[PDB]
């Protein structure tokens, strides 16, 4: 989740909102298993 | 996201994630936030 | 549920390719042409199209394998013969040209109750790697290298009688000794030209569908 | 501070075949080139050049590659954008090796739409970069963030990525650079409303073999 | 005296993996809970329970089950009754892991059949354990008899049999321990009718691992 | 930076008497807690809170502080504000021991006046303290001054300051926390509203000792 604390304080004369990107990976110990084809493709030739 | 593509593929997978998050805003302003996480055996938090 | 780990043996590019699959269908028809060919392309099925553009120079052998029936399943014997034409050479045109004694191309003839053939193929290009992507002209002359030409196979069955067979013939595909080198994201937009990748900018299919709103993490 | 591309340090020729000769030119064509600066505004979209397609008829790297057939080369691009601390949103520079621009409407492209020249072309589908790729996968390239609030430089070094180890500066074309508005720009009212992005360019290593007229 | 199941004496965790972090609690844990003693008749037929299943909602160990997802632990069971030298009958202690309540008449079984909670369940078919197993072969577990004109104490000590080496302690349920009398039990005329028995129950190395709430 | 109360670094139990004993928690209950941020305006008159009173009925901490009647610990106060550089104004960090709000008109105070719980209570009369103490004289304490164009930390750490060695959690309070306004906030138009206050809390030695229910 991701909660609000305090609300976000501008000074005068600047646009009172913002934007927050988020990014995500994998760490070292991440391990994969047997093999199997996809599915978000849908057609064929 | 791409780790959310190739575990299309590849039936069981096991390991641990990161989450990186990353601000956008003029260099004037200052406000504080909560990243929390909540286990997976119950529903979501609904207060501070 | 799980708290071991896995091994790393089935992650790697070695086998990421190494099982094999399907590439092509051709058919014979003889009454009346009384041959068929086939270009060698990888990019024949989507499925293995969206796999190999991950990547940007690759370097692999490869090995077919001929698998025929006929249109009702009784198989009596005959005698077929495939044939191979390195690029360069003109392909054939009737059943019955000079384009089917020469020593150039190696032939392979087998039955149809034996097992099925089996044949490999080196690596034939004058670059050191293939490309999948090749940005200039060497507006019909973009984007079409010259650099993965790789040959045919023209089916033909042998005799002095047109027999009234009519088959069917499936081209299997495996890879070896893959290496590759840069990486690229996986395409999320539909395929509609075989060799360009245009995509119908009318309409844009999304990455990720919608739901109720922002602050629901019930889907 | 700089990211160095998949870790290389661009070199010479790897003592090659088919010369005996090629020569290695002066601090002449070393020199730091500038190109001109676009202008960002609140609808803008994005930017994209080639390499090394916008730096020929320009300077004495116009003068050999236009008269030399094979070519090979490291670059160094510096990329710098200057605005007050009044003023928000983010860029992302990213240098992506094979770039093609495919074309819309279910059709090939025009010549200008991709040979751009020395002033860069625009996209029109910045979502999936003219190729049919999401953005969203889109950081596996070197890339490095200009965030308005805390850095103003982004430097990123290129080897010479190629698969025959001597290509042609013409026809041929290295890679591309993209410069993705991810956030929108906002600013509060009477202050400046573009903001400009300026690139410099730089050749490290370039040789070049075998003379035309 | 004691009987040792299988040979194990239970361990802590073989150095496994995804744990960086498991707790190891205190002696806070580590107490003789004593469940409610049941009382044994001339017409009576058996009982059971299950574990960890009758710890639940009781102590300390009550408040880790259930805000914990991740569970290890072996047991320590004591059986004991009481009786004077006019009373005869046979008890039979056994500990049968992966006890299987099957169901009756030709139909699946409800709720509180399978989960009895801390006051355990009875049988029906104490001749073929309600899983189609005759009690002449059910002697190849754990077993330990408590005969009355010898000894009154029964003393098991059970590893931690599972398949995964860390399961829930909710859903999936280690094991059982069923009480049958073999014998019936006379008595001449006069004396007390019911004679009790009563259980004793501490864990050994309760691991915890995983939070909720 | 820091302001070390009195000069103690508080310590466990100077080895008592009547504990034959006495509990030492993990780091379950030494992680930083963060009450709720209150709302500070040009009218706004002040705040204060009670210890262990804020932390009652609150994580770990409140399932020990109501299940013992022994208690000992020792705090870490974080105070902390965030505000631009065109607001002014400056508060005042005080830590008093023996906090008493006296009650006014002439009629002892209720029950939400003197333990306010977790949402702190304000003040009436900040010139006297709502205990008729000068507001002048109040820098004997522990103090540490918040300016807002210089700082936007003050930390403070309390020892444990009681007559007996050993009090209760429930009905004792050990002492209290008060933010006064000294300097009034003003601020150009257009700007924010409001500036927020935020708290941060962590035990630093506690024990426990004595068991209920």
């Amino acid at each position: 989740t991701l909660w609000y604390q305090t609300n976000y304080v501008v000074p005068p004369e600047t646009p009172g909102e913002a934007y927050i990107i988020a990014m995500g990976a994998a760490q070292d110990n991440f391990t994969l298993k047997i093999c199997k084809d996809t599915d978000e493709v849908t057609q064929q030739a | 996201t791409l780790v959310g593509q190739i575990c299309r593929y590849y039936t069981q997978w096991s390991g641990s994630l990161k989450v990186t998050f990353m601000f956008t805003g003029s260099f004037m302003a200052t406000g504080k936030m909560l990243v929390a996480y909540s286990p997976p055996g119950s529903a979501q938090p609904a207060n501070r | 549920c799980v708290v071991n780990r896995n091994g790393v043996l089935e992650t790697t590019i070695n086998h990421f390719f190494s099982r094999s699959g399907l590439v092509g269908v051709v058919n014979l028809t003889d009454g009346t042409t009384g041959y068929a060919t086939w270009d060698i392309d990888i990019m024949g099925f989507v499925q293995l199209r969206r796999k190999c553009e991950m990547f940007t120079y690759m370097r692999f052998n490869a090995e077919f394998t001929f698998v025929t029936t006929t249109e009702n399943g009784g198989a009596r014997p005959y005698m077929l013969q495939y044939m191979y034409v390195p690029p360069g050479a003109p392909k054939p045109t009737g059943r019955d040209a000079f384009q089917w004694q020469t020593a150039t191309n190696p032939s392979v003839f087998v039955k149809l109750t034996d097992p099925p053939a089996q044949v490999s193929v080196p690596f034939m290009s004058p670059a050191s790697a293939y490309q999948w992507f090749y940005d200039g002209y060497p507006n019909t002359t973009y984007g079409l290298c010259p650099n993965n030409m790789m040959g045919t196979f023209a089916v033909r069955v042998v005799s002095r009688e047109a027999s009234q067979l009519k088959l069917q013939t499936r081209v299997y595909m495996k890879l070896k000794h893959v290496r590759a080198w840069v990486p690229r994201p996986i395409r999320s937009q539909p395929y509609l030209l075989k060799n360009f990748p245009n995509y119908d900018s009318s309409k844009i299919t999304n990455s990720a569908r919608d739901r109720s709103s922002i602050k629901q993490a019930n889907m | 501070n700089i990211v160095l591309a998949y870790g290389e340090w661009p070199e010479y020729c790897p003592d090659t075949d088919a010369t005996a000769k090629p020569t290695r030119p002066d601090v002449s064509v070393n020199r730091f080139y500038t190109l001109d600066s676009k202008m960002w505004q609140e609808n803008s979209t994005g930017w994209y050049w080639k390499f090394p397609d916008v730096l020929n008829k320009t300077g004495v790297f116009g003068q050999n590659a236009q008269f030399h057939y094979l070519y090979r080369s490291g670059f160094c691009l510096h990329v710098q954008c200057n605005a007050s601390k009044f003023h928000q949103g983010a860029l992302l520079v990213a240098v992506i090796p094979e770039f093609v621009i495919a074309g819309r409407g279910s059709p090939h492209p025009g010549f200008t739409t991709t040979f751009p020249g020395t002033t860069g072309a625009t996209f029109y589908d910045p979502y999936v970069l003219d190729s049919g790729v999401p953005l969203s996968q889109a950081l596996i390239y070197p890339h490095q963030w200009i965030n308005l609030r805390t850095n103003n430089c982004a430097t990123v070094i290129v080897p010479y990525i190629n698969a025959v180890p001597f290509d042609s500066a013409i026809n041929h074309s290295n890679f591309g650079l993209i410069v993705i508005p991810v956030s929108p720009l906002k600013y509060s009212s009477g202050a400046t409303t573009a903001i400009p992005i300026t690139i410099t360019i730089a050749p490290l290593n370039s040789e070049f073999g075998g003379l035309r007229q």
